[PDB]
RNA sequence: CGGGGGGGCGAGCCCCGAGGGGCUCUCGCUUCUGGCGCCAAGCGCCCGGCCGCGCGCCGGCCGGGCGCGACCCGCUCCGGGG
RNA sequence: CUCCGUUGCCCUCGGCCGAUCGAAAGGGAGUCGGGUUCAGAUCCCCGAAUCCGGAGUGGCGGAGAUGGGCGCCGCGAGGCGU
C-alpha cells in the first residue's frame, strides 16, 4: 500500500515476526545465518592453524 | 589537553543575549482594528439569504475582508449573544467576504433576525 | 573466586580493515581556519626566510634571572595610577591652604614609557638603561632604538612581552620604558643590572648587526637532507 | 550510465573509520561478474578489478 | 606525515654467553564463501557516599573520576610542480 | 515546588551540502450517496464516512499480565507465610 498509508497501519501487517522480519526475504537470512557460522567457524581454523605455525615455528 | 576527535573546525557556540532595549522602540502598542464592532459590516437582506436563514438556522453576513474563522466566529458570538456552530466565507466578485453563519440547533436564526433587525 | 566467570576481555584490534579505528587526536590533520592557519605560516616564513639582523635582535632576549629582577625593579617605581593620581592633588590642596606649601615637593623618579618620549631622553642621554618589548607589531616602531641607544652609550636591553612591560605602566601594551633616576638606595641593584646587561648587548654589536637570523627549512625537509649525508658519508667512510 | 559506453558498477565498502557504508562508483572492469569482491590499494593482490 | 621511539611473530646481517643483545627488513597484523563488526571491553590508578570489619587508601555494597588500551616529538591539512 | 513543567548555566552528541523559488498537468493523507437553487453545488443539508494534529492531568476498556514452587492451615473447594 501506498507508503504514507502505513503511517496508519498496525505494526503487525508491516512485518513477519522474525530475525530481519519485513525487510528481507527468508530465503537470504537463512542464508545470512549459514554464513554466519562458516565466516565465524573458519576463523576459528585459520586461528588454530596459525596457533600450529608459531608452535611448529 | 581537550584533543580532537573530528577533523573539523566548527566554530564555537557562544553565549548570545537577549534584547533588554533601554527605551520602548514605539511609545504605545498600537489599537486594535479588527473588532466586534468593524469585521461585521452588515448582514445581508437579499431574498436568498432570507431563504438561507429561514430554511437552515444560518445568518449571511458581510465581513471585513481580513477576517478569519474564529475571528467571524468569536466576532458574531460576542455581539448577538449568540453561539456558532461554524462558520463558511467566500469573497464576492466586488471583494465583499460573506460568511454564513450557522447557528447551533438550541436557537434559532428567524428570532435573531428580528432582534438585529434585519426581515 | 572473586572474579564472576563472565567478565572477559573482547579484545580490539585496528588494524587496516579489522576493527573500525577509534578516536586520535589530530591537530595536525584538522582545518585550521583561515586567521590560524595564516598565523601559523607567518611564525613559519618568519622563520624560513633570510630574516635581517635589525629585525633579529627582536629575538636573542633576557632571560628568568635577569627579566625577573628588571620587573623587581620596576614594581617600585610605576608611574602613578589613577586614584593614587587624585590623591597626589588633592592632598597638596588640603595642605596648600593650612599648613605651608610652596607645592613643588620632589616629583619622585618613575618609570618613561611610550617611544617618541623614550628616544628624547635617550637621544638626550638621560636615561640610565631601556627596555624594549620585542613582540611590538609594525616592528618600525623599535628598529633602530637599539642602534640608536648603543650610539648616545645607553644600555638598552630586550624583555620578552609587550603585554608584561606594558602592564607595569598601566596599560594593555607599551613597547619601550626607561629609568632616567632612581632612589638613592636603590641604585646598587640598578647598576648591577646595568653592568650585566651591557655586556650582553651594546657591547656585542658587530655580532647582532651582522648576524641573519632564519634560513631554517622544515624539519620534515631537514631530516630527508640529513639522511642522504648517511647515504653519502657511509657510501666512502665504510 | 547514459551516453557512455562502459558499464559503471556500485561497489560498497566501509569506512574504515565511521560505522556506515561509503559507496562508489568504478567503471567495471570486463570480467567484474556481480558479487565479487573488490580489493583495493598498495598491498592488493594482482587480479581484474 | 616526517622523524623518532614500543611490539613482536618472522627473515638478512652484525654482535652473542646460547640467556640474550645490536644493526637491517617486516610489519604494523583484515583474500576460498551478497556473512557480522560504532557509541570499549580488560587492566590500572584514584575520589564521593553507604554498609561491614575497625587502622581505616582492610573488606563489602552503592556511586562516580582519570591513565593505559589507542607508543613520544614536531613546523609546514594531505598528495604533484617550482 | 510533591512531582511536574519551564527556563539559566555547566558537561555530552550531531558529517553533509547549501541564504531561498520550481507542478492549478510531475511528486503529495483524507468524501461520498441522497437531497437542494434562478444562479451555486465531493461547497449548502441529511446520512453515512474519513485523514492529520492534540489527549497532559491520562477519558474508558483490553494487552504488559498474572504462574509455578516451596511451606504451612483447610475434608475439599480452599486460606496464609515465604
Ligand atoms: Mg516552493
Ligand atoms: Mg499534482
Amino acid at each position: 500500500v501506498r507508503p504514507k498509508v502505513l503511517m496508519r497501519l498496525s505494526k503487525t501487517k508491516k512485518h513477519v515476526s522474525r530475525a530481519y522480519g519485513g525487510s528481507m526475504c527468508a530465503k537470504c537470512v537463512r542464508d545470512r545465518i549459514k554464513r554466519a557460522f562458516l565466516i565465524e567457524e573458519q576463523k576459528i581454523v585459520v586461528k588454530v592453524l596459525k596457533a600450529q605455525a608459531q608452535s611448529q615455528k | 589537553k581537550k584533543i580532537r576527535t573530528s577533523p573539523t573546525f566548527r566554530r564555537p557556540k557562544t553565549l548570545r543575549l537577549r534584547r533588554q532595549p533601554k527605551y520602548p522602540r514605539k511609545s504605545a502598542p498600537r489599537r486594535n482594528k479588527l473588532d466586534h464592532y468593524a469585521i461585521i459590516k452588515f448582514p445581508l437582506t437579499t431574498e436568498s439569504a432570507m431563504k438561507k436563514i429561514e430554511d437552515n438556522n444560518t445568518l449571511v453576513f458581510i465581513v471585513d475582508v481580513k477576517a478569519n474563522k474564529h475571528q467571524i466566529k468569536q466576532a458574531v458570538k460576542k455581539l448577538y449573544d449568540i453561539d456558532v456552530a461554524k462558520v463558511n466565507t467566500l469573497i464576492r466578485p466586488d471583494g465583499e467576504k460573506k460568511a454564513y453563519v450557522r447557528l447551533a440547533p438550541d436557537y434559532d436564526a428567524l428570532d435573531v433576525a428580528n432582534k438585529i433587525g434585519i426581515i | 573466586k572473586v572474579v564472576n566467570l563472565l567478565f572477559e576481555k573482547r579484545p580490539k584490534n585496528f588494524g587496516i580493515g579489522q576493527d573500525i579505528q577509534p578516536k586520535r587526536d589530530l591537530t595536525r590533520f584538522v582545518k585550521w581556519p583561515r586567521y590560524i592557519r595564516l598565523q601559523r605560516q607567518r611564525a613559519i616564513l618568519y622563520k624560513r626566510l633570510k630574516v635581517p639582523p635589525t629585525i633579529n635582535q627582536f629575538t636573542q632576549a633576557l632571560d628568568r634571572q635577569t627579566a625577573t629582577q628588571l620587573l623587581k625593579l620596576t614594581h617600585k617605581y610605576r608611574p602613578e595610577t589613577k586614584q593614587e593620581k587624585k590623591q597626589r592633588l588633592l592632598a597638596r590642596a588640603e595642605k596648600k591652604a593650612a599648613g605651608k606649601g610652596d607645592v613643588p615637593t620632589k616629583r619622585p623618579p618613575v618609570l618613561r614609557a611610550g617611544v617618541n618620549t623614550v628616544t628624547t631622553l635617550v637621544e638626550n642621554k638621560k636615561a640610565q638603561l631601556v627596555v624594549i618589548a620585542h613582540d611590538v607589531d609594525p616592528i618600525e616602531l623599535v628598529v633602530f632604538l637599539p642602534a640608536l641607544c648603543r650610539k648616545m652609550g645607553v644600555p638598552y636591553c630586550i624583555i620578552k612581552g609587550k603585554a608584561r612591560l606594558g602592564r607595569l605602566v598601566h596599560r594593555k601594551t607599551c613597547t619601550t620604558v626607561a629609568f632616567t633616576q632612581v632612589n638613592s638606595e636603590d641604585k646598587g641593584a640598578l647598576a648591577k643590572l646595568v653592568e650585566a646587561i651591557r655586556t650582553n648587548y651594546n657591547d656585542r654589536y658587530n655580532e647582532i648587526r651582522r648576524h641573519w637570523g632564519g634560513n631554517v627549512l622544515g624539519p620534515k625537509s631537514v631530516a630527508r637532507i640529513t639522511k642522504l649525508e648517511k647515504a653519502k658519508a657511509k657510501e666512502l667512510a665504510t | 550510465d547514459p551516453g557512455r559506453g562502459a558499464p559503471l558498477a556500485k561497489v560498497v565498502f566501509r569506512d574504515p573509520y565511521r560505522f556506515k557504508k561509503r559507496t562508489e562508483l568504478f567503471i567495471a572492469a570486463e570480467g567484474i561478474h556481480t558479487g565479487q569482491f573488490v580489493y583495493c590499494g598498495k598491498k592488493a593482490q594482482l587480479n581484474i578489478g
